[PDB]
């Protein structure tokens, strides 16, 4: 029940980016891959215990069922795990973006270099109406110029230099400016711990002439998380979000995406499956993470985590995108989303059809332009969807008669109580032909008179695709009338056409009013 | 940033290519979801060739809104426009 | 599946995606591209908005502001491919109607 | 699940329950008073 | 039209129009990902591109107008039927 | 018996052409409306009228016409002390299961405002009286004094909808034969 | 789907049975048919209201408590008393209140009168 | 295993013109649709 | 709970102070302004939802009472008066520590037994700022209007000559650095063609004379020439009638200044010298070195030249001031022995911290700018050692003089094993003790062909250990209110009365559960306290 439900079509208005939080990663995660082992040694076909292809992130197999919201394989949308780390480690992506809000910032105080009325004027470009993202971008490059020509803070008065990058993959602080005035209050302590490390260890007059203050993935997170909501604005992000922390800039939790992505590739040459390259690569990383995490417990060498904790840097640094590899090398995420053909070329901006043909061409003077002709086995093959009315049930109960054998029938069929379809090949034909409620949908076969898209594969301009009236012809290859050879440049030689059909009621008057 | 009148309209008044292959196929379906014919029909089916005959009589029961792009309407019958 | 022997279904790429535009028809464009391609229905959520499974949100598990829509399915695993790193695409909805 | 606690965990001492008695009613006097 | 020469490169395209989903397709693909979401950008799709990938309507072409239905029909019989409120 | 402003919008499918505008409206609007209950305003039973109807539009993917229209219907609501002479079909131990035969029954009103004297008996009473008895179909008067409006989907009988609160405090209350 | 009133205006019962005649009439002969869910739940409405009445003009009940308005700003309740027990006073007691100390004269027999005018 | 109208047991696939489709063989229903390979 | 525990700065706590004892509509507006710096009302209502534009003017002025903003003007050439507002810090550490006044008052005002305003005296700082601003008519026209109130009005003039009691200006509205800016263009109001040559002493004649107007207006609030009015009738002395004035910290931080150094004696001697000790104390707070030091706020701190003028005058103010240096001869007398004078206070000279050691021999004071920083090291490393091992305090101990410290030399300065150390050492990485340096024998500054290095790095040790505080208030104050959230039918049930007997049972444990929270608020707040002598 005794209740209402009201729903209205809705729109996409824009998109708008974020990174999600240190929290968020938790709040659509669902299972957790504490253990590292995919297979289980009870040996059950899918034997996964907590960390591996788990029956309820997801489903690899179209003989299981997804646990969590149910179905096979069609079903499932996929869910996502997350990770938990030790400590953190930075974002490979945004290491870029992690020094240029690294060099605005004190290095002591964990202050933006700047005085009080100076940054006073820099927001008033920002809060007119009119700013685009060229301007935005311009003026975040002069801030930013303006912050490395100020050495030494205001709040504690410690000078900064530069910071850069080591070329692993890690960062180092350029500290002391000394052009004569080397009477600094620091370099007097500086000059202290080096005096005393010069007795104990004598082999140092060479190695500590050039050693410097590193900023590890641990302190910098902690030297990020003192800084003021205040004056993000100053340097890229917004506050107002509960995301808008520069916290989560760098990796500390990490989410486990769904296996539906990650697919369990069975190639059939074994009795096991090829496991894919991001499930072998998420594997070591619980497994070295685990190892942080157990052997901190008991009592490691520093010298000896701290490769393994680099060694967790540069793996996640790799999983992500793998160009950082510096060497057969793993594909990754980013490997895939840019090339010829790997994202976004064959996958989003050309994708690949249904009902379509690709036969060779042989001329046909004797019928007309805008006419083509099509061979009858694949005209009984390309079907078209068709409503009933009551203006054209009489020929469709005719047509239905026909069956899946001669050329002008149909091939399968959906009342609208029916839910997915219903084939002509099985059951009786004609005990189905009777009734036919008007209100549904059957799929005849290609006739004469239809809309047929066609056009030649590598395209020149607009006008080598085109749309051409049908003609049922019993030979086996495409017939078209002669003088429309010139669009296409075709030469009769082997060269071989593809044809499409639209499968509306409103794009097949499409294709004639512009493309005929 | 509303609807305007007849009085200020400043337009075409000619049905351009691309609106009669949109009416065209906005109406056929309308046909093939067992809407009622306004022509005379003979003995004919393929509901896009029923709706490219009755727009030479012009009995189609539509309207369209030309928008202005400063966020204006502006309204045209389809037996106001030729062709 | 490319290839014949894997029962073929050509691939209508990029070169042809700018012929079609050129004569500004733009409703087969969306059935030769999504249709009878790649029709995939995906339930989103208004607010904090990202998709979620059958009939949920599960990061306000509240399974009350949920809008259904049909997306791209390549277009769908992108919405999980790039929020798999650090990059949330956010979703923004407006009605059709009411102009 | 949390581990290691603040050491500073214990009753309450009178020296300090009349000073937390002159909190209750000071939220209550700015709440009950004009906002 | 922006007030400089410009070309059609990375670099000249980076300042044709930003949008990101326009950006992602050509050579460069996630470095203009990251920025994107570091900055917090906020893009409404328009693009002809863009419309593909989120498989919605195309702003131009025969995509510009919308269609209308006539509702043949007045404010003569639109009255209330309202009597005895409250005597 | 009170009106209630609101606005909806709604399409008809193309078949109903023949049929005129206020008359299609009507019949998609009743379906959609009719034994319905709404968040937090009550139940409405008919369309009254029709206020404004504004010009028809069209999705470009379906192919029917959208129209937004504003009207108001015709919705129960009778007051917060209103004498109702409902009927019965259900007794139950905690409380007494005043149920409206015929329109709906999704009604439990405890006993909370009378003397101290009542529990149950499992003898065909209610309880044993200090005075005719009332059974089941015929008119037994009771009153209103609040609601709750609850719409929670957990989803993971008592239907949350449509709960009312009754009162039987002073007297002739329980049955309608008591007095005249 | 949004509300703009809740409580637009306030319509007397005898338009809850007048307006539904209409809509048994064009309603394909109900009730005599022996020899939707609107044809489900209108048999249940029709005959409930009217059975109080039961077990007529609108002049009569438009006119009932038009001479009986002697209230000052509470009449809210004019509406309410149409089928509410009719000819008992003992009834209207636990309607409205304060009307004990209030109600002294020949009105609270003057309601009796037109409570038993209908009845 | 089971069809939605009939309950048939088995289950033929349609070779012919390579749809791939799995229908029942006593009422013609189809049971699944655009198959899911392992590439 | 991990939604709070990670994405909340102290933010997260000055939210929750206006949701705790305020009215909900303003707690998004003083949270927009610090997580946005600054912004006027007409961009303040287009980032806020839900509040309209005199619906703001209407809240606005509800915590400009308080004192929880400061409030700015500036106009421009072609603008009109744009009222660019700005954001409080103390004012709401005011709410913070509206407890620790009450014994404050009690606790310091030592002359009184058996009084009868000791009910009063409590419920003037409970009138003086929880309605805002306080002038003296407010009470005079009270219920009572003469009722024995020259016993109460005469009482307030001791209780405002002791100090934390100045009347408000336009400098306790505004912040600090916005009017250093007025003031210094106005020693810039020189005209360039009097003496042009030497360009860099322009400014130095500009700096000079403004710091001298810094050090005045800074005493406007602590002349106290003003504040008083001597009365020729009927009474000996009160304040000047029309004064509006409010309590303020200075009083207050100082107080418990001491009040937590006083905390260090009873640890390094036994209970004889801490009582003698606190006498020694309680006459210097009333003009004292501040303990903020407002002079340091905002300026010229960048350059160390300036940087070293900081503390030059201020430590030659602190051993000339005539305000606490006392004469070590009348101090015996205020204990309720001219030998015990001098031997009680012969370990105060011979004790391992900075306190009675340089001064002239014969009088006395107390070294502040050395003793503090020592307070800070000690309390510090005493909570390294509570929660956890105290292997860790040896290691905390081993660094600040080993400097630059190896794990070679660690078993030659500590004796342990190599077993429990490098468990206690990593956890003291995660909290951020210890800050390690990499030092590569080889190219590229490779991982394996490298040893490493430790320091002590006393301000990241110190930044962690007070935001990791300054979350744990908030985290209990959350659990406050959600403690409201419940029970919320019966406690409006209970505040209508001014009884269901087994209703009462369930309304002593939400209460004695919550007097908890108070309780243990008052501990880790004494131990952030310390963290404030920066
Ligand atoms: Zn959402």
């Amino acid at each position: 029940k005794e209740v209402v439900v009201s729903e209205t079509p809705k729109r996409i208005k824009g998109l708008e980016f974020s990174a999600l939080s240190a929290a968020d990663i938790v709040a659509q995660s669902e299972v957790e891959v504490s253990t590292r082992d995919l297979f289980d040694l009870e040996k059950d076909r899918a034997p996964k215990a907590n960390g591996a292809l788990d029956p309820k992130m997801g489903v690899s197999s179209s003989s299981l069922e997804c646990a969590t919201c149910h179905g096979n394989l069609a079903s499932c949308h996929g869910h996502f795990g997350h990770l938990k780390l030790a400590l953190p480690v930075f974002h490979i992506g945004y290491f870029k973006a992690t020094i240029q809000i690294l060099q605005g910032i004190c290095k002591n105080c964990s202050a933006i270099l700047l005085s009080e009325t100076d940054k006073r004027q820099f927001l008033h470009e920002l809060r007119r109406p009119g700013v685009d993202n060229l301007r935005r971008m311009g003026i975040l490059k002069k801030i930013l110029d303006q912050c490395k020509k100020q050495r030494r803070c205001l709040h504690c008065g410690a000078l900064n230099g530069v910071v850069k990058k080591a070329a692993a993959l890690k960062i180092i602080h350029d500290t002391f400016r000394w052009v004569g005035k080397k009477s600094a209050p620091e370099k007097d302590i500086w000059v202290g711990e080096w005096k005393e490390v010069l007795a104990h260890n004598p082999e140092l007059e060479r190695y500590v002439k050039r050693c410097m203050d590193d900023l590890n993935p641990l302190k910098t997170l902690n030297l990020f998380k003192q800084i003021k909501s205040a004056d993000c604005e100053l340097l890229g992000i917004d506050a107002t979000v509960p995301s808008g922390r520069p916290e989560t800039y760098i990796w500390r939790y990490l989410p486990a995406p769904p296996v539906c992505i990650r697919p369990s590739v069975m190639m059939q040459d074994s009795p096991a499956s090829n496991e894919d390259d991001l499930t072998v690569k998420l594997t070591e990383i619980v497994w070295t993470s685990s190892l942080i995490k157990a052997g901190l417990d008991k009592g490691i060498s520093i010298n000896n985590m701290m490769e393994h904790w680099d060694y967790l840097q540069l793996t996640v640094a790799m999983y992500i995108n793998s160009d950082s590899v510096n060497p057969k090398p793993i594909r990754g995420f980013c490997q895939r989303l840019k090339g010829k053909q790997g994202r976004f070329r064959g996958n989003l901006s050309g994708k690949r059809v249904d009902f379509s043909g690709r036969t060779v061409i042989s001329p046909d003077p004797n019928l007309s332009i805008d006419e083509v002709a099509v061979p009858d086995r694949v005209a009984k093959v390309l079907t078209y969807p068709e409503k009933v009315t009551r203006y054209n049930r009489h020929k469709l109960q005719e047509l239905i008669v026909n069956g899946p054998n001669v050329h002008p029938g149909a091939n399968y069929l959906l009342k609208r109580n029916e839910d997915a379809r219903r084939n002509l090949r099985y059951g009786d034909r004609m005990k189905l032909a009777k009734n036919l409620q008007i209100g549904d949908v059957v799929e005849r076969h290609l006739e004469d008179g239809d809309v047929v898209l066609f056009n030649r594969q590598p395209s020149l301009h607009r006008l080598s695709i085109l749309s051409h009236y049908a003609k049922i012809r019993p030979w086996r290859t495409f017939r078209l009338n002669e003088c429309v050879c010139t669009p296409y440049n075709a030469d009769f030689d082997g060269d071989e056409m593809n044809l499409h059909v639209p499968q509306t009621e409103e794009a097949r008057a499409e294709a004639i009013n512009l493309m005929g | 940033e509303k609807a305007i009148p007849k009085d200020q309209r400043a337009t075409t008044p000619y049905m351009t290519k691309y609106e009669r292959a949109r009416i065209l196929g906005t109406r056929a379906l309308q046909i093939s979801m067992n809407a009622p014919v306004f022509v005379d029909l003979e003995g004919e089916t393929d509901p896009l060739r029923i709706a490219m005959k009755e727009l030479a009589e012009k009995k189609i029961p539509l309207v369209i809104r030309r928008y202005l792009p400063d966020g204006s309407f502006e309204d045209w019958s389809v037996e106001e426009l030729i062709v | 599946t490319e290839g014949r022997s894997r029962d073929g279904g050509l691939r209508l790429g990029e070169m042809e995606r700018d012929c079609v535009i050129a004569y500004g028809a733009s409703q087969l464009l969306l059935e030769r591209l999504m249709i009878s391609s790649d029709a995939f229905e995906v339930d989103v959520c208004d607010k904090c908005g990202l998709m979620g499974y059958s009939g949920w949100c599960t990061t306000c598990k509240s399974a009350e502001n949920i809008i259904k829509m049909t997306i791209p399915y390549a277009a769908k695993l992108l919405f999980q491919e790039l929020l798999s790193m650090n990059i949330a695409p956010r979703l923004r909805l407006e009605d059709i109607f009411q102009q | 699940f949390p581990s290691i606690p603040l050491p500073i965990n214990g009753p309450i001492t009178n020296k300090e329950r009349s000073l937390a008695v002159k909190y209750i009613n000071f939220g209550k006097t700015v709440k009950d008073g004009p906002f | 039209y922006k007030g400089e020469v410009l070309g059609i490169t990375r670099f000249g395209l980076s300042k044709m129009r930003d949008s990101v989903l326009q950006l992602a397709s050509f050579e460069k693909t996630t470095d203009h990902l990251f920025d994107a979401a570091f900055y917090m950008k906020k893009d409404a799709v328009e693009g002809v591109s863009e419309c593909i990938i989120l498989g919605q309507t195309m702003s131009i072409g025969t995509g510009s107008f919308k269609v209308v239905k006539g509702t043949n029909i007045s404010e003569k019989d639109l009255v209330p039927k309202r009597c005895l409120f409250e005597s | 018996f009170i009106l209630s402003k609101i606005a909806d919008l709604v399409r008809i499918p193309p078949d109903q052409f023949h049929r005129d505008t206020i008359s299609a409206i009507t019949h998609q609007l009743n379906n959609k409306f009719a034994n319905k209950i709404i968040p937090n305003v009550g139940l409405c039973i008919t369309i009254y009228d029709l206020l404004t109807v504004e010009e028809g539009q069209l999705k470009p993917g379906d192919g029917s016409s959208y129209i937004n229209v504003t009207f108001r219907a015709v919705v129960f609501k009778p007051f917060l002390g209103e004498i109702v002479t409902g009927w019965i079909s259900k007794c139950t131990a905690e409380g007494i299961k005043v149920s409206l035969l015929g329109i709906f029954d999704d009604i439990f009103i405890p006993q909370n405002m009378l003397f101290e004297g009542c529990y149950y008996t499992p003898e065909e009473s209610a309880w044993i009286w200090p005075k005719l008895y009332f059974d089941v179909n015929e008119k037994i008067r009771f009153r209103i004094e609040r609601e709750v409006f609850v719409d929670v989907k957990p989803k993971s009988e008592k239907p949350p909808a449509y709960a009312l609160l009754g009162s039987c405090q002073t007297d002739g209350m329980g049955l309608v034969s008591w007095w005249e | 789907m949004k509300v703009l009133e809740e409580r637009n205006a306030f319509l007397s019962d005898y338009e809850v049975l007048k307006f539904l005649t209409d809509l048994e009439k064009k309603h394909l002969w109900d009730q005599k048919s022996l020899a939707p869910e609107l044809q489900g739940i209108t048999r249940n409405v029709v005959n409930y209201l009217s059975i109080n009445k039961n077990f007529m003009s609108d002049e009569s009940f438009a006119e009932l408590m038009t001479k009986l308005n002697s209230f000052k700003l509470f009449k809210a309740e004019k509406l309410q008393i149409v089928n509410q027990l009719p000819a008992n006073m003992v009834h209207l007691y636990s309607i409205v209140e304060e009307c004990d100390a209030r109600f002294d004269e020949k009105t609270i027999e003057e309601m009796l009168e037109i409570i038993s005018g209908y009845a | 295993p089971v069809c939605k109208n009939c309950h048939g047991t088995e289950f033929e696939r349609d070779l012919s013109n390579a749809n791939n489709d799995l229908v029942c063989k006593a009422c013609g229903v189809v049971s699944e649709d655009n198959p899911i390979v392992s590439e | 709970s991990l939604e709070q525990r990670t994405l909340n700065p102290d933010l997260f706590l000055y939210k929750e102070l206006v949701k705790a004892h305020l009215g909900e509509r303003a707690a998004s507006v003083i949270g927009m302004l610090v997580a946005l710096g600054r912004l006027s009302v007409r961009e303040l209502v287009e980032k806020i939802d839900g509040m309209d534009v005199d619906s703001v003017k209407t809240t606005l002025v509800s915590l400009t009472q308080l004192r929880c903003v400061k409030y700015l003007q500036e106009t421009a050439i072609s603008g009109k008066k744009t009222t660019y507002y700005y954001y409080n810090e103390e004012g709401i550490h005011i709410l913070l520590y509206s407890g620790l006044i009450i014994d404050e008052i009690i606790t310091q005002m030592r002359v009184n037994d058996e009084e009868e305003h000791k009910q009063l005296v409590a419920e003037i700082v409970q009138n003086v700022i929880s309605l805002g601003s306080l002038t003296v008519e407010d009470y005079l026209s009270s219920v009572t209007s003469d009722s024995m109130k020259y016993t109460i009005s005469s009482l307030f003039v001791q209780l405002c000559e002791m100090g934390y009691l100045i009347q408000i200006s336009k400098l306790h509205y505004t912040p600090i650095e916005d009017l250093w800016q007025f003031l210094y263009e106005k020693h810039y109001k020189n005209i360039p063609r009097n003496s042009p040559l030497s360009d860099l002493k322009k400014r130095s004649q500009a700096k000079m004379n403004a710091k001298t107007d810094f050090a005045k207006i800074i005493n406007k609030p602590n002349e106290l020439s003003q504040i008083l009015t001597v009365d020729p009738k009927t009474s000996l002395r009160i304040v000047k009638p029309t004064v509006s004035l409010t309590i303020n910290l200075d009083r207050f931080m100082k107080g418990r200044r001491s009040k937590q150094l006083i905390n260090l004696a009873k640890t390094r001697v036994g209970s004889v010298t801490a009582q003698v000790y606190k006498i020694a104390l309680r006459l210097t707070e009333q003009k004292s070195p501040k303990i903020r030091d407002p002079l340091t706020q905002t300026g010229l701190l960048q350059d160390l030249e300036e940087a070293k003028s900081f503390q030059d005058e201020a430590e030659l103010v602190e051993e000339k001031t005539p305000g606490l240096t006392f004469n070590a001869i009348d101090l015996a007398r205020h204990l309720p022995s001219a030998s015990l004078i001098n031997s009680h206070l012969k370990i105060l000279a011979s004790s391992n911290f900075p306190f009675l050691n340089e001064t002239k021999p014969g009088v006395y004071y107390v070294p502040y700018s050395k003793l503090m920083p020592v307070l800070k090291s000690s309390v510090y490393e005493y909570v390294i050692a509570s929660t956890l091992g105290p292997s860790a305090m040896r290691l905390s101990r081993c660094i600040r003089d080993n400097k630059l410290v190896s794990e070679k030399i660690i078993n030659s300065t500590a004796l342990m094993k190599e077993k429990d150390i490098r468990s206690t050492l990593a956890s003291l990485i995660r909290y951020n003790s210890v800050e390690i340096q990499e030092v590569p024998r080889t190219a590229d500054r490779s991982a394996s062909r490298a040893v490493f290095l430790f320091r002590c790095k006393e301000t990241h040790s110190y930044n962690f250990m007070r935001q990791n505080l300054e979350w744990n208030m908030a985290n209990l104050l959350f659990k406050k209110e959600k403690l409201k959230q419940e029970n919320s039918t019966l406690l409006k049930k209970a505040n209508r009365d001014d009884l269901l007997p087994s209703e009462l049972n369930q309304l002593k444990m939400v209460n004695e559960r919550e007097l908890n929270v108070f309780a243990r608020l008052s501990r880790l707040l004494s131990l952030w306290e310390v963290f404030q002598m920066a």
